[PDB]
DNA sequence: TCAGGGTGGTATGGCCGTAGGCGAGCACAAGGCTGACTTTTCCTCCCCTTGTGCTGCCTTCTGGGGGGGGCCCAGCTCCTCCCCATGCCAGGGTCTTTTC
DNA sequence: GAAAAGACCCTGGCATGGGGAGGAGCTGGGCCCCCCCCAGAAGGCAGCACAAGGGGAGGAAAAGTCAGCCTTGTGCTCGCCTACGGCCATACCACCCTGA
């Protein structure tokens, strides 16, 4: 049960840069379980692809094709 | 009341590291992937990759749920704010 | 590369479109064409990544300075719409 | 597949006293490598539209201005148009 | 006045008809095409199959821009209810 | 002078269709405006392709690939 | 050899290996891959054709118009995610209204 | 076109019930585009690991990535038990 | 370690002949749809109040970040070769078009 | 949707280069542990400003009515464009060596 460690301050600071001035007491809960399905997604599809290659260690390259299968590409990680 | 919350959005924009703790973040992510395969490693390079993924979504979902409260005449934002950009967004 | 003026490989790209299974016959324009396509694109995305570190008084280009090339834009924030700028930050709004 | 060497000379022409870190070339590696599989891929499928097997310099710039915006596609274009013609002469 | 309207909807979700009249949106096609080429012909599937995406895309930009209304505690949508669902589904920020 | 054919009965259907029940007076000119920037991304893309295949005619696959393009894959027009 | 009956299938395993052949999308293909690939295809027609079969019969209806796969698709949660960008020509939509706007 | 497959699908599962001509020009386009899909998908999964060829292992790394949750089981499913009767 | 100069060829593509389908243009009703008007009811919008949940601040205590080190399974490379997929031709079985 | 004729490639058979599966060697980087310590999280309390309810007013959608118009279902025509065919021209691929 590591979701928790998603503190509030963290949720909070990352609202804070998207530009957020003030947060309800439901945010962080609701955030929670917005960033965990998120990352059950990306974890599955780059899981799938390393997997496939046979392979038992997830490289950076199958997280940047399971986010760009996702429509969401990622600039910098090779 | 806010104005500490404005500098801090200042702060918490000028700035580009990462805004979840990485230890946390990586027993998280490692939680996660148990599900699919256990026993299964990871590079540093992956989980920063995730980490700069998700950091960038959970941001920019919190700028459409600041539009859904702007647009309903209040400041603080809601799970009800959340839930509108994610369904406008196609995600519900 | 040579003969056509082009900083970018032309013999590279034309490795990497036969080797990539786009058609089973490249042409002698296509990877001439497709090396300063992409040579202008980098020199256009270069040189507002580098007058945005001019604004930051760095001597060096760092990925916010390229977030903040692409996104203060209307063409390259266009293109690169759905993608993720590693260490870029969001744009102060 | 690395541009580094390239996307470094190019610099030298327009800014030649700026560097880029290596976290920053990390990322143009990811551009490159980006527009590069987007253009020949819009330039791959457009033969087969036309029941064709070659990719020449007719399909590169229907598949520049297809995914390039505005004025974008305009200079994109502009530039090939004055490299295979001097490629070829 | 709220029971003619909700009669409309239960009318026009059991429909699939197209409700915008065909004659004036080939009309419409036919003078934006002119300013990307002159003397350009359409069949009759091309005008079928513009409207058919134009008449989907509106639908769900009002499914949407209700969401919107809904939210704000209306029930009267507005253009300001379009505009923030063409900005969160990123069509035109 | 043609964007006046979407009448606003037509609107107001296509609003009635998308479970709109009350329709500001404004709405109307903000949907010609959506829908002329709807058509005229998508026609461009589709003389585009027009265009590359020498002809003069704009056959319905060739809006069926603008629309594709798009991330609109449309059923039914082959 | 019908390597259609073979597989056990309906689909042209023998089209579908053309398909992917004339479609450049390796310089090889498999002698396996044109039988996954009937066999994907015949079981989500076989699944999207049932669905709106039993959507044209709760309309009391004996032939499947666009009208049925667009209900099938949009009343099953995965199709729907699966077709989250398909314009199903003459579809209509969901029959659905809001609960804040009835009376 | 697949008119005729789709047709015989059809009958095999609602043998009363009939396809329009334009409820059969979607299924059509429905094969077709996932088709190119699985076909596409199956294509990256061949470059990425260095190969020249597509086999019955880039096609269902491909079914896993693009069907969702039982649609992807139940089609993986489907397919091994094609192939595996195929060779057999 | 890979792109370039030279050779040969053959297949892909460029150019003219053609004929026929479909796309554009013209009248012509004439009923269904649209536009304008009027009444009026309901919805939006503003204002007031409060009480409550959110923020700001203070202190304490923790656990994540920064190193150092061991090791041990995992991913990359090299060479063999064998078994799989391909180029090519024969013949007909199946998919394509028309009619009721 | 079923019956009937046609034409286009499906499947089998044969010869063949090559692609990847396997065994072995290697090394490297990912996990696991250890220590520190200091910045960050968690809790508690004062206080404050913001969301939500209540109310009232007015104005702007909506519903019904009526008159005009214009889409469209139909018929008819002209022609041009485009898919097919035939011939042939040369562009690029496979291959041999080398130099950057």
């Amino acid at each position: 049960d590591n979701i928790q460690g998603i503190t509030k301050p963290a949720i909070r600071r990352l609202a804070r840069r998207g530009g957020v001035k003030r947060i309800s007491g439901l945010i962080y809960e609701e955030t929670r379980g917005v960033l965990k399905v998120f990352l059950e997604n990306v974890i599955r599809d780059a899981v799938t692809y390393t997997e496939h290659a046979k392979r038992k260690t997830v490289t950076a390259m199958d997280v940047v094709y399971a986010l760009k299968r996702q429509g969401r590409t990622l600039y910098g990680f090779g | 009341p806010g104005t500490v919350a404005l500098r801090e959005i200042r702060r918490y924009q000028k700035s580009t590291e990462l805004l979840i703790r990485k230890l946390p973040f990586q027993r998280l992510v490692r939680e996660i992937a148990q599900d699919f395969k256990t026993d299964l490693r990871f590079q540093s390079s992956a989980v920063m990759a995730l980490q700069e993924a998700s950091e960038a979504y959970l941001v920019g979902l919190f700028e459409d749920t600041n539009l859904c409260a702007i647009h309903a005449k209040r400041v603080t934002i809601m799970p009800k704010d959340i839930q509108l950009a994610r369904r406008i967004r196609g995600e519900r | 590369s040579s003969r056509a003026g082009l900083q970018f490989p032309v013999g590279r790209v034309h490795r990497l479109l036969r080797k990539g299974n786009y058609a089973e016959r490249v042409g002698a324009g296509a990877p001439v064409y497709m090396a300063a396509v992409l040579e202008y694109l980098t020199a256009e995305i270069l040189e507002l990544a580098g007058n945005a570190a001019r604004d930051n008084k760095k001597t060096r280009i760092i990925p916010r300075h390229l977030q903040l090339a692409i996104r203060n834009d209307e063409e390259l924030n266009k293109l690169l719409g759905k993608v993720t700028i590693a260490q870029g930050g969001v744009l102060p709004n | 597949e690395s541009y580094s060497v390239y996307v470094y000379k190019v610099l030298k022409q327009v800014h030649p006293d700026t560097g880029i870190s290596s976290k920053a070339m990390g990322i143009m590696n990811s551009f490159v490598n980006d527009i590069f599989e987007r253009i020949a891929g819009e330039a791959s499928r457009l033969a087969h539209y036309n029941k064709r097997s070659t990719i020449t310099s007719r399909e590169i710039q229907t598949a520049v201005r297809l995914l390039l915006p505005g004025e974008l596609a305009k200079h994109a274009v502009s530039e090939g148009t004055k490299a295979v013609t001097k490629y070829t002469s």
